[PDB]
């Protein structure tokens, strides 16, 4: 059930009937995987086995050095924050001595723990992988002795299994500086991803979506390498919380909007520069200027709140009255009268300044209609392929119905006289304003 | 670099009790197994009693168990026997030995560390030089020797004509007489054509009691 | 209590040939906990084989463990002149050690018959109240041989304590010493002392004997 709506007035479109998945807020977990204090052992024999675990128990011992070693269009508008604070916060929380102690006495004889912190907030706790119940129980007395032997060849292998884990776990972390994104299967498997999001302290519609989009859990997810201390290896998971469910959301669509005349550098042109993607948000509008931060599943749409605006509810009023009186809507000024199609959901915007040649395809048979100068569109609905010069576009083959809203381009309306062509971020009220400075002024004198 | 030291060598008197000593260089005793293993002269290995430093567990045949002791000081990495009530059938050398075996699924390990070994000789006797008794000869090649008799304790050194006769010299290991004093003796095979000619003296000295005594082995009809 | 056996006693073998010894319990051993050690005299335990078929750090490669349950086998394949010496085998349950008699590992030599000689006790020490016959068996090879005392064709029985010497170093013989020793009194109260000896390089036994006067 998606749709959509072109203005041919303002060379924009608005694609509505997408579904909210808004990132409010983060959630820390608490990775964990018991290690074991090995030194160099004492068997220095020549057994082809021997030799085999040898230099397997080094990767082991070498990988636990590496890690201990670490341990020694509107964006300029957005807000700076630190994404991973909340994940750092809670790295130093367990750094605090006894910190750790409550992790491992509450991961004594359990694979999943729910520990308060100091700081007054509990965090589920995951002990993930057992290479010292293996290494020091098994392993580790017949290496730190004299001369030692290795029953099974079987064992080769299955130790490689085991150590297989921990070692692409050091590679992820040394190669991204201890900070990983997005989150793979190798810090936290699909089994391990999906008994951390039954047993958050969430919503049942919470972990409903969480459940089908895990791919997209993922992307939006950091792993935080923390510390190692005593025989703890503890990396802390910082997974998002989607705290704004299910509101409609609406992308919309810009590209430049020139003038049609014949001469070379006798054309204003205009640009709305109010794209990206818009969802509700408790009585507001979460306006996401970068749609490249937002990911799109099926009709579902996961945004980051740190890359939006918080804005009125009045900003969705400048797609049928652009003018109005109760938003300002935003514009960019200038000159450049260059053609461009921007694809939408169901179609795609076609501005044809120039001397471009500008077509629509069909895949039975290309251009099927042609398009004259100015900014036009076209459905989905029987269009395949689009041209606009050297540059073939192809359309979004999803369904959905389309609707086309006619008007007169809002350039005609605008004097070419002393319309001022530099101005990046400014608006309606403040074009009026630029008019009457330069209109009003010049005719007194 | 491990290495292990053991006490000196002991002489004890019927029913009294020895203490020997094992210390441990280059290595815990907590990681180590330590067992003692004796061998009587020219018999087999037979083994006593030990300490498993992994479990903390001392171990005895039940043959020594009523008059052994073992003692484990882990401080100073030293592990001792005492074996009391002895009598001529413990005259033997004491053995440390890593004997222990570590088994675990993936395989199992072991040391192979040794001590020197401690002499232990028990017997109701006094320092004592030996006597010395000639082996006189009597077809073309004749044999003649010495029999050092009496003696204690061990050990005593036998050469002929102050070394310069050396070939075809057989000096025997001591054995241990029912009286507590070692005997043995020496013998040398020389062409019956020099019995008339080179005199043949077996040179012997015994050191613990300060007795050299060389003694001619003429023919005897 | 378990008790190993050993087989065969002596093992007569020549460089550059395999050596197969063997070792047998009285009840199930485990396979973990048979072990092989090597002992030369004046030395302490040496260990080559442990766990029945695992090979010691640094042990040849020419030695080789196998053996389940109550039967066990150590293989020198291609004997070296150091590898001549005792091997014994160790078993334990629950941490319970018992040695093997032991296995010897000799020079083989050919068959060589002994030199016999027989001494009187010397007139001097017969003052002293002792007498000490000795009599002498001389390079010979293998070690098995028997020696037997008559007194006046009676056969003496406990009276007497031999000494063997190592296998000789140049021609890999044996040499034994057997010594009787009789009170005075008893040494002059007979008159034939003989000394019998069989061993396998002669075809019947030899005796060497004297008169007292
Ligand atoms: C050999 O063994 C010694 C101690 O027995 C140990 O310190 C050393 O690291 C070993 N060599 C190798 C290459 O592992």
């Amino acid at each position: 059930n998606i749709t959509e709506e072109f203005y041919q007035s303002t060379c924009s479109a608005v694609s509505k009937g997408y579904l909210s998945a808004l990132r409010t807020g983060w959630y820390t977990s608490v990775i964990t995987i018991e290690l074991s204090n090995i030194k160099e052992n004492k068997c220095n024999g020549t057994d082809a086995k021997v030799k085999l675990i040898k230099q397997e128990l080094d990767k082991y011992k070498n990988a636990v050095t590496e890690l201990q070693l670490l341990m020694q269009f509107l964006g300029f508008l957005l807000g700076v924050g630190s994404a991973i604070a909340s994940g750092v916060a809670v790295c130093k929380v367990l750094h605090l001595e006894g910190e750790v102690n409550k992790i491992k006495s509450a991961l004594l004889s359990t694979n999943k723990a729910v520990v308060s912190l100091s700081n007054g907030v509990s965090v589920l706790t995951f002990k993930v992988l057992d290479l010292k119940n293996y290494i020091d129980k098994q392993l580790l007395p017949i290496l730190n002795k004299q001369s030692c032997s290795i029953s099974n060849i079987e064992t080769v292998i299955e130790f490689q299994q085991k150590n297989n884990r921990l070692l692409e776990i050091t590679r992820e972390f040394s190669v991204n500086a201890g900070v990983t994104t997005p989150v793979s299967t190798y810090m936290l498997t699909n089994s391990e991803l999906l008994s951390l999001i039954n047993d958050m302290p969430i919503t049942n519609d919470q972990k409903k979506l969480m459940s089908n989009n895990v791919q997209i859990v993922r992307q939006q997810s950091y792993s935080i390498m923390c510390i190692i201390k005593e025989e703890v290896l503890a990396y802390v998971v910082q997974l998002p919380l989607y705290g704004v469910i299910d509101t409609p959301c609406w992308k919309l669509h810009t590209s430049p909007l020139c003038t049609t005349n014949t001469k070379e550098g006798s054309n204003i042109c205009l640009t709305r520069t109010d794209r990206g993607w818009y969802c509700d948000n408790a009585g507001s509008v979460s306006f996401f200027p970068q749609a490249e931060t937002c990911k799109v599943q099926s009709n579902r749409v996961f945004c980051d709140t740190m890359n939006s605006l918080t804005l009125p509810s009045e900003v969705n009023l400048c797609n049928v009255d652009i003018f109005n009186p109760k938003y300002d809507c935003k514009i960019m000024t200038s000159k450049t009268d260059v053609s461009s199609s921007v694809i939408t959901s169901l179609g795609a915007i076609v501005s044809c300044y120039g001397k471009t040649k500008c077509t629509a395809s069909n895949k039975n048979r290309g251009i099927i209609k042609t398009f004259s100068n100015g900014c036009d569109y076209v459905s989905n609905k029987g269009v395949d392929t689009v041209s606009v010069g050297n540059t073939l576009y192809y359309v979004n083959k999803q369904e959905g119905k389309s609707l086309y809203v006619k008007g007169e381009p809002i350039i005609n309306f605008y004097d070419p006289l002393v319309f001022p062509s530099d101005e990046f971020d400014a608006s309606i009220s403040q074009v009026n304003e630029k008019i009457n400075q330069s209109l009003a002024f010049i005719r007194k004198s | 670099q491990v290495q292990l030291v053991q006490s000196g060598a002991e002489v004890k008197k019927p029913g009294a009790t020895v203490k020997v000593s094992c210390k441990i260089s280059g290595h815990t005793l907590i990681k180590l197994s330590i067992h003692w293993v004796r061998q009587a002269p020219g018999k087999g290995l037979e083994w006593m009693g030990g300490y498993e430093g992994e479990v903390d567990e001392i171990f005895y045949a039940q043959k020594f168990q009523h008059r052994l002791t073992v003692i484990a000081d882990t401080a100073t990495d030293t592990v001792y026997m005492e074996l009391g009530r002895l009598t001529s059938d413990d005259t033997a050398v004491y053995f440390c030995g890593t004997l222990g075996v570590t088994v675990t699924e993936a395989g199992l390990g072991i040391d192979d560390y040794w001590g020197q070994g401690t002499l232990v000789t028990v017997s109701s006797a006094s320092t004592k030089g030996p006597s010395v008794f000639p082996l006189a000869p009597s077809g073309g090649t004749a044999a003649l020797g010495c029999l050092v008799k009496d003696y204690f304790p061990e050990p005593v050194t036998v050469s002929w004509n102050s070394g310069a006769l050396t070939s075809g010299v057989h000096t025997f290991p001591a054995v241990l007489q029912s009286s507590g004093l070692y005997s043995l003796s020496s013998v040398v095979t020389v062409p019956s054509s020099s019995l008339g000619t080179q005199t043949y003296i077996c040179n012997v000295n015994h050191k613990p009691s300060n007795t050299k005594v060389d003694k001619k082995v003429e023919p005897k009809s | 209590e378990i008790v190993l056996t050993q087989s065969p006693g002596t093992l007569s073998l020549s460089p550059g040939e395999r050596a197969t010894l063997s070792c047998r319990a009285s009840q199930i051993v485990s396979r973990n906990h048979l072990a092989w050690y090597q002992q030369k005299p004046g030395q302490a335990p040496r260990l080559l084989i442990f766990g029945a078929s695992s090979r010691a750090t640094g042990i040849p490669v020419r030695f080789s463990g196998s053996g389940s349950g109550t039967d066990f086998t150590l293989t020198i394949n291609g004997l070296a002149p150091e590898d001549f010496a005792v091997y014994y085998c160790l078993s334990s349950d629950s941490s319970i050690f018992t040695f093997g008699p032991g296995t010897k590992v000799d020079f083989k030599r050919t068959v060589a018959a002994p030199s016999v000689f027989i001494f009187p006790p010397s007139d001097e020490q017969l003052k002293s109240g002792t007498a000490s016959v000795v009599c002498l068996l001389n390079n010979f090879y293998p070690r098995e041989a028997k020696v037997q005392w008559k007194v006046d064709n009676a056969l003496q029985s406990g009276n007497s304590q031999e000494s063997v010497t190592e296998q000789d170093s140049k021609d890999s013989t044996y040499s034994l010493s057997s010594t009787l020793t009789l009170s005075k009194a008893d040494y002059e109260k007979h008159k034939v002392y003989a000394c019998e000896v069989t061993h396998q390089g002669l075809s019947s036994p030899v005796t060497k004997s004297f008169n007292r006067g």
